[PDB]
């Protein structure tokens, strides 16, 4: 569909772990490569952009109908600092509001690879603002899903609502590659 | 190779359950998440003194050092080197440790700060400066304040204390208390660090802004202590009260550092007494006689002239000396810390000043109304 | 410092006002941020053109803010083709005063110009002062011991 | 439709007319339709419509109908060609703030528009600040703009 997406990559300290072969940062680099390519082939007018989820969120690349520059930016992404999921979505939301084409649909890809350290109330109010603005964020719950399975559940359930099918909470158990679970995931479907 | 972990699984220096949690992280390859567990274990409250933790390096952490945060890798070694006591081989431990952590500049700072701390112990002061002149240069390049800033200033302040430079110790020990939260430090560390900083301020060269020091929250730890006399002494220097300083000599004379340099201390408070006379008096009556300077600073009239030279040369005060009339024409003083009440008085001067400007603004507007554009 | 005086040309003021009047339309009435273009002559800046950049921030949180830096590069090249002698000298924003997040924005702009000069251009017609307030980022070294921080130092501005 | 001004519903881009805070079961597609299906909201009765036109178009009048159960609109703020976050509608300048009365919101009432301010309208957003019966949600009908293309 004609939608504009932003990938919420993670570059926290926990991305150095080898839980996902070979490194969670390297695992997400392949994963971003697949989601960024997948959106391009759905419609050539698709816009993709990259945002980091570091100690302070940094917009590495805004929406652009290019794929190589997205992987060009993720190459230099080094693990440093802590996840800030609260501000990352809003900053990614801000870039979505300033898209090149207003006819496109909202979309955010979130790579949570570190625990979300806020009260459930803050996540709940964040979802309602996205739902009011018809903003869909597909979150991948790899990494620390043993503790993030409940906070993100409040996110998608409040955002998607009853019969939502707009944002998915795909949680990949640790394995060979999280990208191999993305092609079967409803995110690329 | 992980047999050492398996060896400590059943019969280990630490709690076998603790190793089991650490074991699970290695199979799960939670490479960073183990460091927090490892950091919780390197400061082991049971066998920190036992020499079993040096082998923890070559057996355990040297294997996964290639993919751990360089900054987190270094301070984990600091307590590893704490267990060892051989000075010379500790360097080659850290020079090798220095090399591996090269991508992260902050990691280099901690490594060079570590070698300076052990080398200051051995008394090779000359090469400590060469390190300290190099780590200081790098730390400016790193933006903001980081967790390695505090350990450097602690080493840097401890360096100047050995040489005897109270002035740079005062400057560097202020940075330390500005780079860590006051509440976190122990009260005993708080009391000791505040005292030596206040001691350095009196003994420092060019340290005349005692009002800012007086408000340092570290000094509030000395309110009820037996070392309260330092705070009273610092009150005298800020107020330029040489009479209080001589009265308090029964207290500060007991400290070896202050007593040994009493002549230097008496010169500083005499200079501060000069500023107090100038600051207190209004700008209309800033012509101090030699008698007032002689009487207030407890000096002979013939030594008044030399006292004003030091104040004028350093820059504490500005003015000129009229030797024929035995009078000093004071035109400027170093601005000092004001209380809330004096700030209220300063604003009250602004109200009068504002009215005067507005009065002629309406005067020129009214008189020159025809030609005003 | 590195900047002695900033000369802001009337085209920039009209452009900044037009930026505010076209973004601050029925949409909202926040501050708008653009990119300043000009030349360097000895130590006096010569701000002479500007273009708008997409920008947004949160009313409550100051750390949440977006600036389309890719848009910055694309239009700079667009402007460089017409006038090569006019390089990026800083950014502007129509906020009546400074904001807590300008020091972060200047860091983003510092990549395109190391001595970036922020000029606050008040769209409201102030009666007595110039609408421009030119600031440059400096590293204030406090003597109380508080760690060195990035601050804005005022630079005298002239139209 | 009034003489000389056509119903502009076919003129608009159906694929490109977005809605904000819309319940999934009844959406924008059912809103433009003449049939019984409505556009209810989920978060609150407060709701923000966005309508982007294919070609420049003038809006003479609108038929923003709602059921008379109370869920129909009672406060409509219309915005033209914005360069809207549910807080702007709280504090901004609408092109023509409209208190859609019960006569206006029924199946037959049409709402006059300030034809002066509605001349070059490439995209229009209509906001429902408040409904008639102070209910939790709202409901709409075939919201269509009556007018002529700019040409």
């Amino acid at each position: 569909v004609l939608e504009s997406t932003m990938v919420c990559v993670d570059n926290s300290e926990y991305m150095r772990n080898g839980d996902f072969l070979p490194t969670r940062l390297q695992a997400q680099q392949d994963a971003v490569n697949i989601v960024c390519h997948s959106k391009t082939r759905s419609n050539p007018e698709n816009n993709v952009g990259l945002i980091t989820l570091a100690n302070d969120c940094e917009v590495l690349t805004t929406l652009t109908p290019d794929t190589g520059r997205i992987l060009s930016k993720l190459h230099t992404v080094q693990p440093k600092g802590k996840i800030t999921f609260c501000t990352g979505i809003r900053v990614a939301h801000l870039a979505l509001k300033h898209r090149q084409g207003k006819n496109h649909k909202m979309r955010i890809i979130a790579f949570v690879g570190s625990p979300v350290e806020d009260n459930e109330k803050d996540l709940v109010k964040l979802a309602k603002r996205l739902k009011k603005e018809k903003v869909n964020v597909d979150i991948i719950n790899f990494g620390e899903e043993e503790v993030n399975t409940e906070k993100l559940t409040a996110f998608v359930n409040t955002l998607n609502g009853k019969d939502g099918t707009g944002s998915h909470l795909v949680t990949v158990p640790p394995g060979p590659s999280l990208a191999d679970a993305l092609i079967s995931s409803p995110i690329l479907a | 190779v992980p047999g050492f972990l398996q060896q400590s699984q059943n019969s280990g220096p630490g709690q076998p359950a603790v190793w089991h949690r650490l074991e699970e992280l290695y199979t799960k390859k939670l490479w960073h998440q183990l460091t927090l567990q490892v950091l919780d274990f390197v400061q082991d409250p049971c066998f920190a003194q036992g020499d079993g933790l040096i082998k923890l390096y070559e057996n355990f952490i040297s294997e996964f050092e290639h993919r751990v945060n360089p900054l987190s890798l270094v301070e984990i070694i600091l307590h590893v080197v704490r267990q060892m006591t051989d000075p010379n081989v500790a360097l080659t431990f850290l020079e090798k440790t220095r090399e591996k952590v090269k991508s992260s500049d902050e990691a280099v700072i901690l490594c060079k700060t570590a070698i300076g701390a052990l080398k200051l112990n051995i008394g090779d002061l000359q090469v400590t400066k060469e390190t300290i002149e190099d780590v200081e240069e790098m730390l400016n390049n790193l933006p903001g304040v980081t967790s390695v800033h505090s350990r450097f200033y602690d080493l840097s302040s401890k360096y100047y204390q050995t040489i005897g430079n109270h002035a740079s110790y005062y400057k560097d020990a202020l940075r330390f208390l500005g780079c860590v939260d006051i509440k976190d430090l122990p009260v005993s560390e708080q009391q000791e660090r505040a005292f030596t900083l206040g001691l350095a301020g009196l003994l420092g060269e060019g340290v005349f802004n005692f009002g800012e020091l007086l408000m340092h929250p570290v000094l509030e730890s000395l309110r009820n202590t037996d070392r309260q006399w330092l705070i009273d002494t610092l009150y005298a220097f800020n107020s330029g009260n040489v009479e209080r300083f001589q009265t308090l000599k029964t207290a500060w004379g007991q400290q070896p550092d202050l007593a040994a340099n009493e002549a230097q201390l008496l010169r500083k408070i005499q200079l501060l007494c000069l500023m107090e006379m100038t600051f207190t008096r209004p700008a209309n009556h800033r012509q101090l006689t030699f008698e007032e300077i002689a009487k207030s600073a407890k000096i002979t009239v013939n030594e008044v002239e030399l006292l004003v030279m030091k104040a004028l040369s350093v820059g504490l005060v500005k003015g000129s000396i009229d030797e024929v009339d035995k009078r000093v024409h004071m035109t400027w003083v170093q601005p000092r810390v004001l209380d809330l009440q004096q700030i209220k008085g300063m604003k009250d001067r602004l109200e009068f000043w504002c009215t005067d400007v507005k009065s002629m603004e309406m005067l020129v507007e009214h008189q020159a109304h025809d030609i005003l554009t | 410092l590195a900047v002695q005086k900033v000369v802001v040309h009337p085209l920039v003021l009209l452009s900044v006002v037009d930026h505010f009047n076209r973004i601050g339309k029925v949409g909202n009435q926040k501050r708008v941020v653009g990119v300043l273009l000009g030349s360097w002559q000895k130590k006096v800046l010569d701000v002479s053109n500007s273009f708008a950049v997409p920008f947004d921030e949160d009313d409550k949180d100051d750390s949440v803010w977006f600036l389309d830096h890719d848009y910055l590069e694309n239009m700079y090249g667009m402007f460089k083709k017409v006038n090569a002698r006019e390089r990026i000298v800083g950014w502007y924003h129509t906020g009546p005063k400074l904001h807590k997040n300008d020091i972060a924005i200047n860091e983003l702009m510092k990549r395109y110009c190391p001595n970036s000069v922020l000029v606050i251009i008040d769209v409201k017609p102030k009666d007595l002062g110039l609408p421009t307030e030119a600031y440059i980022s400096v590293e204030e070294v406090h003597d109380d011991g508080t760690p060195t921080s990035k601050t804005f130092e005022h630079v005298t501005s002239e139209i | 439709i009034p003489k000389g001004y056509m119903d502009l519903m076919p003129f608009i881009n159906k694929a490109g007319c977005e809605c904000l805070n819309e319940s999934d079961e009844h959406g924008f597609d059912n809103c433009l339709r003449k049939d019984t299906t409505f556009l209810e909201s989920d978060c609150d009765e407060q709701l923000l419509i966005t309508v982007a036109f294919n070609q420049p178009v003038k809006l003479y009048s609108m038929k923003f109908q709602g059921p008379d159960n109370g869920q129909g609109p009672k406060y409509v703020k219309i915005f033209i060609n914005l360069p809207m976050d549910f807080e702007e509608a709280e504090r901004s300048e609408p092109t023509q703030a409209l208190e859609l009365t019960e006569d206006d919101i029924k199946e037959d009432g049409i709402v006059p528009l300030r034809y002066v301010k509605f001349q070059n309208v490439n995209s229009v957003t209509i906001f429902v600040q408040s409904n008639q019966g102070e209910e939790e949600t709202t409901r709409i009908s075939y919201f269509t703009f009556i007018g002529t293309p700019v040409q």
